[PDB]
RNA sequence: GAUGUCGGCUCAUCACAUCCUGGGGCUGAAGUAGGUCCCAAGGGUAUGGCUGUUCGCCAUUUAAAGUGGUACGCGAGCUGGGUUUAGAACGUCGUGAGACAGUUCGGUCCCUAUCUGCCGUGGGCGCUGGAGAACUGAGGGGGGCUGCUCCUAGUACGAGAGGACCGGAGUGGACGCAUCACUGGUGUUCGGGUUGUCAUGCCAAUGGCACUGCCCGGUAGCUAAAUGCGGAAGAGAUAAGUGCUGAAAGCAUCUAAGCACGAAACUUGCCCCGAGAUGAGUUCUCCCUGACCCUUUAAGGGUCCUGAAGGAACGUUGAAGACGACGACGUUGAUAGGCCGGGUGUGUAAGCGCAGCGAUGCGUUGAGCUAACCGGUACUAAUGAACCGUGAGGCUUAA
RNA sequence: AAUUCCUUGUCGGGUAAGUUCCGACCUGCACGAAUGGCGUAAUGAUGGCCAGGCUGUCUCCACCCGAGACUCAGUGAAAUU
RNA sequence: CACAGGUGGUCAGGUAGAGAAUACCAAGGCGCUUGAGAGAACUCGGGUGAAGGAACUAGGCAAAAUGGUGCCGUAACUUC
RNA sequence: AGGACCGAACCGACUAAUGUUGAAAAAUUAGCGGAUGACUUGUGGCUGGGGGUGAAAGGCCAAUCAAACCGGGAGAUAGCU
């Protein structure tokens, strides 16, 4: 797969910071309101990541106004701008699908110091 | 993901609490409603002394789901629950004045801006 | 669930016409110790490809 | 106007820089090779036969080895032909790149789906399974009734029933033509098309556009 | 529907699939020529050579994941010891199938496989 | 000397007396919306509450929820609610045994497919010297549904209320094909956590067993809920219908001659199969260019030499496959396993050191391990051979 | 009504929609007092109805693990005709 | 029938467990008298399942689910 | 204390699937009722066919029951096939 390997590598972007499940994410994505362009933060916590080269993208949580609301982002995606690490999380596992059934104290994860 | 027989949260003041779906309209044999779609509902719980009761059949357009919607790039919003807006019958209006909790972009369409002005986020 | 009427020899017969024997078309002949075996099996001595990889 | 033979190299996407994601078939066309051309007077109907690819000189028969060398190309791993539409030449010989679809907007491809065997009809034919439970026997992916009572008397021809599906020439209409790269053989499809990784493709201009 | 996988069945589940394997493993390591049924030293193969492969670098580590997979510390000592030195300088094939007829009880296909220097 | 009954499920198929969609005449057709009649069977043609129900009522839909035939289609396809056994009870009748086209509770549905048929897939021979490909296309099958919104246009029409034809664009529902890039499901062949117990001499570490013990994730593949595509346009001949010219019959008249339109119906155009199309077709390439005998002389038989092209067989095998078959490869070699590197997944192995009384924590360490994946690599296994297949291919006439 | 033909009687409750169920009524075709009448706590592999939970029962099926099915070697039936 | 059935009484180890339940073991005894492959449809016995959650059906049939110990708390009605 | 409660052995048999030329002329798996009593079970004995026995189903009386099985009257009779 060496032609599909150059034209995915050929797309992917460079910048993208090291991040780890369980550490709290602001994303900024683009969001176009008629002609009009802006940036929209999503900040939450980083519950999947999945590695796949140029197909690589990651889940993050928030509770937005009482209800949870998961956006799984594309990380090589021109929607999504910037990713910036706000806390480094503690964890166990790659992924964090039990915060789903946990909520308010039972869902705070302890912060890191590697 | 929306059918028959599905029970959904209600994200207005309009004073119904949980409804349940009877008919997804659109077409004959018609399986799911979405985001932006609108559905056939009966009321199951509602407060009391509010515009609405319990036992009501109307109109409700779905606002949230846990099926989610996806985005031209490929992303996926999910949200906790399933949740619509009553809607009546023969004006497609909203019934109640404030909306709760967050909407997406599919409700960007000219019948549902009233929605869109009053949602708390998107 | 059964027949009705008793099929013949001669259907009998068409249908074993497929069950004939194919026999073996050639065999190989051992490079040192000049056996016959089945190609790419080894002989009845131990031999293969003219090497006595067998311990008996 | 004619198409050419490559591989799937398989699938992919496509960022924009709109925002939006579109998933493509990586199609390897390298330079297919004119073999012989048909004419109206000594075959009766105007088409080019090509070839292309590499073939093993052991594995090229003599047949086909003295074919190729009738035309004096090398020896592909197959032959394949095209019909020309009246208005359009070719000589024996020449090689068509990928560039002959620099133009096209929409394109068919032709390639032989993925085999599933034998498949039943729930698979096959989309037939609706019977009950899981209340009193069932053995009768949950059965195919059902195939038929009326004795007043036909038989089974009608062509009943939609389990057998082969798959393994078959299908072909794909009008699908969008993202990228044409001519220095990397290559041509980005829109969505899917028949066939496993690796396996021909014939990709014509759309007939209906 | 079969495509692109790996390993056969052979009718046994795979608490008895591994369990042959390990035992049957452990008679190559120890004898270097078994008989066996032509599928079963094709999958001998895929079961041998990496225990065979693990025993060239000699650590407690390996040690340890060897006596996992193989569950016989005689075993475990061979391999280590002797088989590690042999293969050092061989970048996998450590082992050789040779078909031997068929089986009179049942027809089943035979075949002996070895290892590729035994010398015995 | 047995043709299983009602309803339901699965699967359907024809008719047309058309339910929707198309074409048209009339209208008590101003417009929207209708009614009625004629042509039209290509495609489409509800979900639930109640009841054993078909029906029916009701709720909510849809463009529409058509009417009938097919053993009131369909039990060697399913069910067994109802009817139509044996138990029991109520009302009624009868002195009673019992009975009831009253009601109630309970109450065994067998069949391994020989033939026809049908869906798939092979072997043989044939097609006139053999073999390898690529085709033409006679013929056959599939497919053909439709809503809503916006523009034309608040125009035509209309006192207003309302409100188009024709044409154009977008966006959906149901259905169909393909596929795995994405979102997921699965993933008893990958990693980890943990309970009880036995074990490897013991600690430590591992293994077995308990539904994969129970769980948490998750590769490739397969897959839908995921995402691409499609139904056409166009042409020809027409149905009802509309006409132009035009006599019989000085006029009039679509018709008698002649001419022009006219529908999702027909034939094509779209996709798939397709030369056993015995009417067995066409094109390109490859191959075989030796002597003798015999006699019922013929498209005859026999011995020796020769055995080509190719095939088949065998082996390593496949995103091909029930088995055949089909594709790749066999040392002039990446065909399979291994091996190396990467990738992905899991989530910081063991050993050791340090802290703590200890459970345990920190460092070495994003570590160890990692199936099917990607790129490479002859280490192992794909053998010198043998086998089938011949030796120029009939007659007649004609150029 | 285990009893009511007309009958899915009427009104109400519960459902969006209830021939079933619950409550009341009384024109009881054709209840009724030890072939017992009317109630009744507890008991029931008892009939009917409703609700929470739960779910592949279902929309609509997908993938997986085993035993057959399929091929190979051995042995080798049956109904029926 | 060398047949998944029936057949009275006695003996009763360890770990966990209330237990003669149950799991893993000891003594002791067995792998059940056709096998080898392959990994289609379909059938049988199981595992998991997005969104929904009885819309299935004559009927929640069947499955899923609950399930232990201690403490707290415990309705109508009742023959107490 | 209890014809008390949950639950193994033991006794049974409500539901489902399988099987129905079965492994089995009534069973297997998963669930299910009782389980100190009107319980269950071994050994021996008694009741005999117009008879027995029956917490009563015309149930059971050696895979046979609205009148067992064996032998006989007997070649019953058969306006029927
Ligand atoms: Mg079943």
């Amino acid at each position: 797969s060496n032609i599909i390997k150059q034209l995915e590598q050929e797309q992917m972007k460079q910048d993208v910071p090291s991040f780890r499940p369980g550490d709290t994410v602001e994303v900024k994505v683009w969001v176009v309101e008629g002609s009009k362009k802006r940036l929209q933060a999503f900040e939450g916590v980083v519950i999947a990541i999945r590695n796949r080269g140029l197909h690589s993208a990651f889940t993050v949580r928030k509770i937005s106004n009482g209800e949870g609301v998961e956006r799984v982002f594309q990380t090589h995606s021109p929607v999504v701008d910037s990713i910036s690490v706000k806390r480094r999380g503690a964890v166990r596992k790659a992924k964090l699908y039990y915060l789903r059934e946990r909520t308010g104290k039972a869902a705070r994860i302890k912060e890191r110091l590697n | 993901m929306i059918q028959e027989q599905t029970m959904l949260n209600v994200a207005d003041n309009s004073g119904a609490r949980r409804v349940m779906c009877i008919k997804v309209l659109g077409g004959s044999h018609r399986r799911y409603a979405g985001v932006g779609d609108i559905i056939k509902i009966t009321i199951k719980e509602a407060i009391p002394r509010g515009k609405v009761k319990k036992g009501d059949v109307l109109k409700a357009v779905v606002v949230r789901t846990k099926k989610g919607v996806r985005r031209p790039d490929g992303s996926v919003i999910r949200f906790d629950g399933n949740a619509c807006v009553l809607l009546n019958n023969n004006s497609e209006q909203p019934i109640g004045t404030r909306i709760f909790g967050p909407v997406t972009r599919e409700l960007r369409s000219e019948k549902f801006m009233k929605i869109i002005s009053l949602a708390p986020e998107v | 669930a059964v027949q009705q009427n008793k099929p013949t020899r001669s259907k009998r017969g068409m249908r074993r016409s497929h069950d004939a024997l194919t026999a073996v078309t050639s065999l190989s002949v051992d490079k040192t110790s000049g056996e016959k075996h089945l190609r790419h099996h080894i002989t009845a001595d131990g031999y293969y490809r003219g090497r006595k990889v067998i311990a008996k | 106007m004619i198409g050419l033979v490559g591989k799937k190299v398989g699938m992919t996407r496509i960022f924009t820089e709109d925002g939006v994601s579109i998933p493509v078939t990586v199609i390897e066309v390298e330079a297919n090779r004119v073999t012989q051309v048909k004419d109206l007077a000594n075959d009766g109907y105007r088409a080019i036969q090509v070839t292309t690819g590499a073939k093993k000189a052991n594995r090229v028969t003599k047949p086909e080895a003295g074919h190729f060398a009738k035309a004096g190309v090398e020896a592909g791993r197959g032959l394949w032909e095209f019909r020309l539409a009246e208005g359009e030449e070719f000589t024996v010989g020449q090689s068509i790149s990928v560039e002959l679809f620099a133009d096209v907007k929409k394109v068919d491809v032709t390639g032989t789906s993925k085999g599933k065997g034998f498949a039943g009809t729930v698979k096959r034919w989309n037939f609706r399974t019977q009950d899981a439970t209340h009193g069932n026997s053995l009768s949950h992916r059965v195919p059902g009734s195939i038929g009326q009572n004795q007043t036909p008397g038989k089974v009608f021809k062509g009943k939609k029933m389990a057998g082969q599906m798959g393994n078959e020439r299908v072909t794909v209409q009008s699908l969008d033509v993202v990228r044409v790269d001519a220095e990397r053989n290559l041509l980005l499809v829109k969505g899917a098309v028949p066939g496993a990784t690796g396996s021909d493709l014939i990709v014509k201009p759309a007939v209906k556009a | 529907m079969r495509h692109r996988k790996s390993g056969r069945q052979l009718n046994r589940n795979s608490s008895h699939r591994q369990a042959m394997f390990r035992n049957m493993a452990g008679s190559l390591v120890r004898h270097e020529i078994i008989k066996t049924t032509l599928p079963k030293a094709k999958e001998l193969r895929r079961v041998v050579e990496p225990l065979i492969t693990l025993a060239k670098t000699d650590s407690v580590a390996n040690r340890r994941l060897a006596f996992a997979r193989t569950r016989d510390n005689e075993i475990v000592a061979k391999l280590f010891n002797e088989l590690g030195p042999r293969f050092a300088s061989r970048a996998g094939g450590y082992t050789r199938i040779l078909k031997c007829g068929f089986r009179a009880g049942d027809n089943a296909p035979m075949a002996y496989i070895e290892l590729v220097d035994r010398s015995e």
